[PDB]
């Protein structure tokens, strides 16, 4: 085992010049730029530790393995704000990759920023990604009671992905609830939705079928059977 | 069936990382900014000490967990299988790998 | 001097086609001593080879035989390929079916030297690096020991750099190598450079005193 | 919403849209042939004046067949007239000249977005 | 309508899934004329690689191929007028010059050579490519040609002093197609890593990066008017407006799956040749698929053989050449005495599904 | 000449010798080129997530397919799926149409006499043998059926 | 008997139908020579 | 080992950051220093 | 860019008190003390009867990530060395 500094010194250099002479015929095997990377860690020197992930993004910059080692290095660490800009650097190359959405989300959760989740959620989903993006920010207002907040979201959300399981869910959320008032608010406007935009033919007719029994079995539960019985007739009509 | 998509994994466990960060809360209950500046655009965050370690013990401590699973999965690996001839660790790795393909 | 073949010269050959293949006959025979690589690829393809088809007769296979050596007379390797069995198998039975109407002490050092080379998959060129790899690390650890007995007299000698070998060969210990730093970010890592140099600076003098 | 710009600002959802699908009959124009001149006659004296660097610097007697100074320094407190030396035909011409080797660094200011669409992704095990 | 922006009060008013959808369904393709083979011509004796037209005068165009041998074949008739060897492997890509009587030829034996048509032998070889060269593009009054290949790099060459003289650094794979235009950006370049770069040659750097497709960006094509280039992932097609490098329209290529190459004409049809031998034109301001054809490879070769490799419209642009790996040259005719009515083409359809638009 | 000998002593020679093709080296890199196209075809082909590794081992049935070609053995994997069976025969009928007209064009060669390789010769007798029994098999298969 | 269905016409082709000396595009020649 | 297929070609950037040679080959003397144009 | 190269950065007083001073330009001249790697080498005189040729030992690229001229290597502003300049900052 290693005695004093000058030993470490000489340790040093012989790691590093078989290292760096795999990487030299190898610009590719990431495997081979982790090991080497972690490599320095243990060596305490971060300046250099930093440096063999800035040469292996520099290779395979969509190499999502690379991405996420290099942000825990500087998690683990502590440099907390060297991880705050890798990770836009990470979000700002590959936007589609949820992974690197999700590694912003769940340090500034555990750091209890919660104005920067929020902050980044409304970018991300104003690049509209995808169903995982959406649910999960609707979840995340849960977490902080933001009722208010959660509602304008179901506004946004039912515009980005335009079908009745993001309808039925706004539905699922306000029956949870338990406000009247606002479920049949939800209720009207999903139901003219479908009349005012029947032309561009973008719910099918098992997919209407959904919104108008689930409007109708709620208003059985709400007492008023006159508004159950009545939209049958103008859904028959309105669709024959 | 399926193997599972990198989209969903994604999501799956960002909603453990979410669980487990709940019963840290629930654990630390039961025991009981933003500055921009002006000379620069740099931008500071006022952050307790604690929750910056927290987060780097429990990254680390997931490494050191996945570690060890993938440690003792090596252990079974060499362990169980002894029917085929081989020559070294690296034929038997590749022929489960062939039993795996069937 | 045409051999038999025992069970031990068997089984050679059988763990040699796995490992060799097939069609690497001439390195079969290295392993089989007394033995042909034209007889090696003979009885696995006429009697070892698992896919090969000994066993009873059902009337379904003496019809077609009696059938097929009738229709192509005294064509075995033909009548074998139709039967999809080995050819003297086949003139076995089509003889035993017409009859019907009636009126260690060398061995195992063979086998120890095969044991042996079916188990170094290496060459010259790979134990030839093995063997320079274990000379350099007991130069290096020689090396290193002198040094601390000339520390334990008081007397400091440094370790000596490698040679280079060309003109720009880099030292890698001396810098940075190429240094790609990081882009520049916003979120200002001004307090957490300063933590990292203390704690750099508090290693390497960790590392002087206790020695890691 | 502290921090509303300062995420992602090099990717945006204008990025992602087509431009023709709002209408059909958009017009993108030809290069109009008084902008190809302009192009073409600052293209073909950029080229020109580097097959002339290539022509001059070669060692070849027979390439001077095929083909600045009073600069201003110190806020031009100093004018300066730049000659040029009478080179030894015998001496090597480019003393400095060597066949040496060198690594580039990469010059990374801004991020390029990777803009793929989002995701037809069930997959059994046919791969 | 007016009930979307009143209720889902938007900012933008265009940025919705809606309002683009109700927008493509508000507007009609123009229709175009359906194709069919008139001609299969057989002579190679390997891969037909790469396929060029004469640019003036139009009465021939040339396949250089996998048995290292460009033949010249007449437009009209068919037959063959001569054949040029002079490359050791398979010639991979083949630009007449309409400037020049010159014939600009690469391969994968790392060659770049020119062609004196006036005397049907090779002058002025060009020395400089690391591995074997892809693609050849002429540049239009300015007397260069642009080479790229497996170098990452686009070597800018000057023709009568055959110097490399401007090297293109940017890319991180092979590149697979290489386009010369006027103006800036005066060559437009696709590689196999995903991009298509918008180059200032003046500079020698990027204008523009195009990162939107997903896998290797094997095909583009200029188009002869509106100045616009259009780029063919695996299954992706995307319009491009340059001067500006926007994205102009992305079209309906789905399950297309490896384009192998891509051709516009005057009429705005785009043709897309696929691997799979299944060979789709587009509407190219629009993006609609009209007209989806497979081919029959010969009397006996393997499925595989069922792919388009190359191809290019003529002069006049009623005519399709294409070159295919079963050693044969079909010419593909867009058929007279149809109409709208009675050959409609696929139906107009753009869906909330796929999220192409 | 001695210009380009001086200037060699003064400077070094070039770090960038770029290799032309030759007699040489035209086998070796018909190679490089053919499987940089497989590789690429397949790589288009996967769905998602192939790396390194998985791209390093498909090219092995490339020429596990050309081994079989030339001993006239039936290719055939099982499990291999059909789209990138597809590819690899393509490309194997590819290779065999250089392999067999190469063997046509250097057997007229040695006919005439004209400047043939004393390893070509050795070459082009190995070529032959392959394609006689190639097709005597298929002639003992078409008695047969 | 032949594929394609007799609207194509297909054709084999193994031999040039030109010279090749013969130029592929004519010379500019302006002034008439006589010598 | 030691016989090992390419990963990667070895590519054009790397050569164009090198200091040039100037070393004069036979096949870059001057030739056909004439372009013809077409009517 | 070897046809697109920037002025020398030179001082003023490395150039003295004289208006007008002949320099030479040689186009790859020495190599640089510092990067090691080929530049333009300027060298001059102060008068016309001077004896001392003041040359240019750095390359343009290494004087200006330095901030300093190429002859006499201190500071373009405050004109101290680079080791005094990085220890009053
Ligand atoms: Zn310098
Ligand atoms: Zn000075």
């Amino acid at each position: 085992d290693i005695l004093d500094l000058e030993e470490l010194r000489e340790y040093q250099r012989r790691k590093r010049t078989e290292y760096e002479g795999y990487l030299k015929r190898n610009r590719l095997d990431m495997g081979q730029w982790i090991r080497y990377a972690q490599f320095e860690i243990e060596q305490h020197d971060m300046r250099r530790a930093r440096s063999i992930f800035e040469r292996a993004l520099l290779v395979d910059s969509s190499f999502i393995p690379l991405w996420i080692r290099y942000i825990d290095a500087e998690l683990k660490v502590k440099c907390i704000n060297h991880a705050r800009n890798l990770m836009n650097r990470a979000i700002s190359t590959l936007p589609r990759v949820d992974k690197l959405w999700y590694k912003y989300l769940i340090v500034e959760e555990s750091l209890n920023n919660v104005e920067i989740v929020r902050s980044l959620y409304t970018k991300w989903c104003s690049l509209e990604p995808g169903v995982n993006a959406w649910n999960s920010f609707v979840d995340f207002e849960i977490r902080q009671k933001n009722w208010n907040g959660v509602r304008e979201i179901y506004s946004k959300y039912v515009m980005a992905h335009p079908q009745m399981q993001t309808w039925l869910k706004w539905v699922r959320f306000e029956n949870r609830h338990g406000n009247t008032e606002f479920t049949r608010s939800v209720y009207s406007l999903a139901i003219d939705t479908v009349a005012n935009l029947q032309n561009l033919q973008i719910w099918s007719d098992m997919e209407v079928a959904k919104l108008v029994n689930s409007f109708a079995h709620w208003e059985a539960a709400q007492q008023e059977y006159e508004r159950s019985s009545a939209l049958y007739q103008i859904a028959i009509e309105k669709w024959p | 069936r399926g193997g599972i998509s990198y989209d969903q994994l994604a999501k799956l466990s960002y909603e453990k990382t979410l669980r487990n960060l709940a019963t840290q809360t629930q654990n630390s209950s039961k025991q009981d900014k933003v500055q921009k500046d002006t000379k620069t655009g740099k931008i500071t965050i006022a952050d307790d000490d604690k929750l910056v370690n927290k987060l780097a013990v429990s990254l680390q401590s997931e490494s050191k967990k996945r570690y060890e699973a993938r440690k003792r999965q090596m252990q079974n690996a060499k362990t169980l299988y002894g029917v085929e001839s081989f020559i070294n660790d690296k034929n038997k790795q590749f022929n489960e790998k062939l039993s795996r393909e069937s | 001097k045409g051999g038999v073949w025992t069970n031990v010269e068997d089984q050679i050959l059988k763990a040699a086609v796995q490992k060799y293949g097939t069609h690497q006959w001439s390195k079969v025979a290295s392993l089989l001593q007394k033995k042909t690589a034209r007889q090696s690829e003979l009885r696995w393809n006429e009697y070892l080879n698992p896919k090969l088809n000994f066993t009873e007769f059902s009337k379904e296979e003496d019809a077609q035989l009696l059938d097929l050596a009738r229709e192509l007379p005294n064509q075995w390797r033909t009548i074998a390929d139709m039967m999809a069995r080995p050819a003297q198998v086949c003139v076995e039975r089509y003889n035993r079916l017409l009859e019907s109407e009636d009126s260690e002490d060398e061995e195992k050092e063979m086998l120890a030297e095969a044991r042996a080379r079916l188990l170094n998959t290496q060459g010259k060129k790979a134990t030839r690096k093995i063997r320079e790899r274990m000379l350099e690390e007991s130069k290096r650890i020689a090396e290193l020991q002198k040094r601390r007995e000339l520390k334990q007299a008081g007397i400091n000698v440094a370790i000596k750099k490698p040679k280079k070998k060309y003109g720009t060969d880099i030292d890698y210990n001396e810098d940075i190598v190429y240094e790609q730093a990081p882009m520049p970010g916003i979120y200002d890592t001004s307090t957490e450079d300063r933590q990292i140099k203390k704690k750099f600076e508090q290693f390497e003098r960790k590392v002087n005193r206790k020695g890691l | 919403a502290i921090l509303t710009d300062q995420i992602a600002k090099n990717v945006k959802l204008d990025d992602f849209i087509p431009k023709r699908q709002s209408n059909f009959e958009l017009s993108v124009p030809l290069p109009t042939k008084a902008e190809i001149q302009e192009c073409t006659a600052r293209t073909k004296s950029y080229i020109q004046r580097l097959v002339n660097a290539k022509l001059a610097n070669s060692n070849n007697r027979a390439s001077s067949r095929y083909v600045a100074p009073a600069n201003l320094l110190l806020n031009n407190s100093h004018h300066i007239e730049v000659v040029s030396k009478q080179m030894d035909p015998l001496l090597p011409r480019f003393v400095g000249k060597k066949a040496r080797k060198v690594v580039a660094p990469t010059e990374n200011d801004e991020v390029v977005p990777v803009l793929h669409m989002d995701g037809g992704e069930a997959d059994p095990n046919e791969w | 309508s007016a009930f979307v922006n009143k209720i889902f009060q938007p900012e933008v008013a265009e940025e919705l899934i809606v309002n683009r959808y109700e927008k493509l369904l508000s507007q009609r393709p123009e229709w175009h004329a359906p194709w069919k083979l008139s001609r299969v011509i057989n002579g190679h004796l390997g891969w037909v690689r790469c396929v060029a037209i004469d640019p003036v005068d139009n009465e021939w165009f040339i396949t250089g191929s996998n048995d290292t041998t460009m033949k010249v074949w007449d437009l009209a008739t068919g037959k063959l007028k001569t054949t040029l060897a002079g490359h050791v492997m398979t010639v991979r890509d083949v630009a007449v010059s309409d400037r020049h009587p010159y014939l600009f030829s690469v391969s994968e034996d790392k060659t770049v050579k020119c062609w004196d048509l006036e005397k049907n032998q090779i002058i002025r070889d060009y020395y400089g490519h690391l591995s074997g060269v892809r693609t050849v593009s002429i540049h239009p009054t300015l007397d260069l040609i642009a080479t790229a290949g497996r170098d990452s790099v686009i070597k800018l060459w000057d023709m009568r002093t055959r110097i490399p003289v401007i090297t293109l650094v940017g890319h991180k794979g092979p590149i697979n197609q290489v386009q010369c235009t006027p103006v800036d950006p005066q060559v437009v370049s696709s590689s196999t890593d995903a991009t298509v770069r918008l180059w200032d040659v003046v500079a020698g750097k990027t204008m523009k990066v195009l990162t939107h497709h997903k896998r290797s960006v094997r095909a583009t094509a200029l188009h002869p008017k509106e100045f616009s280039v259009a780029s063919a992932c695996t299954d992706d097609i995307r319009s491009w407006g340059l001067a500006e490098g926007s994205l102009l329209t992305n079209f309906e290529s789905e399950k297309t799956g490896i384009i192998n190459t891509l051709s516009i004409n005057q009429d705005d049809v785009l043709f897309a040749g696929g691997d799979n031998g299944v060979l789709s034109f587009y509407d190219y301001k629009s993006g609609h698929k009209y007209q989806s054809l497979a081919t029959r490879e010969m009397v006996g070769s393997l499925e595989g053989e069922r792919s388009v490799l190359c191809s290019t419209f003529d002069k006049t642009g009623l005519r399709l050449i294409t070159g295919e790996a079963d050693k044969s040259i079909k010419i593909w005719k867009q058929d007279e005495t149809a109409t709208k009515e009675s050959e409609p083409g696929l139906a107009w359809n753009p869906n909330l599904s796929a999220k192409r638009f | 000449y001695i210009g380009n000998l001086i200037t060699r002593q003064f400077e070094g020679r070039s770090n960038e010798i770029v290799k032309t093709t030759t007699k040489q080296r035209l086998d070796a890199y018909y190679d490089l080129e053919l499987r940089n196209s497989v590789m690429d075809d397949i790589l288009e082909m996967m769905p998602e997530s192939i790396r390194q590794k998985k791209a390093r081992t498909i090219l092995q049935h490339l020429s596990e397919a050309w081994r079989c070609w030339k001993a006239n053995i039936p290719w055939d994997v099982p499990g291999m799926p059909a789209p990138i069976k597809k590819i690899i025969e393509r490309y194997i009928k590819s290779k065999a149409d250089a392999w067999v007209s190469a063997a046509h064009y250097n057997r007229e060669r040695i006919k005439r006499g004209a400047h043939v390789e004393k390893t070509m010769v050795k070459k082009n007798l190995g070529r032959l043998t392959r394609l006689w029994i190639k097709n005597e098999q298929e002639r003992q298969r078409q008695i047969q059926k | 008997e032949h594929p394609y269905g007799k609207e194509v016409e297909v054709l084999m082709e193994t031999k040039n139908t030109q010279s090749p000396q013969t130029p592929l595009v004519e010379p500019v020649t302006e002034r008439t020579k006589l010598q | 080992t030691s016989h090992r297929p390419q990963l990667e070609a070895r590519s054009g950037a790397k050569a164009a950051a090198y200091t040039p040679t100037g070393i004069e080959h036979a096949r870059l003397l001057p030739g056909h220093t004439t372009l013809k144009y077409r009517k | 860019d070897e046809i697109n190269e920037p002025p020398p950065n030179i001082c003023e007083q490395c150039l003295g008190d004289e208006a007008n001073i002949r320099m030479t330009k040689i186009p790859q001249g020495s190599e640089c003390k510092i990067c090691t790697l080929p530049f333009t080498l300027y060298h001059f005189k102060t008068s016309k009867r001077s004896n001392n040729i003041i040359k240019t030992l750095i390359c343009v690229r290494c004087a200006t990530q330095r901030n300093i001229c190429q002859c006499c290597m201190l500071d373009s502003r405050w004109h101290i060395p680079i080791q005094l300049r990085d220890h009053l900052i």
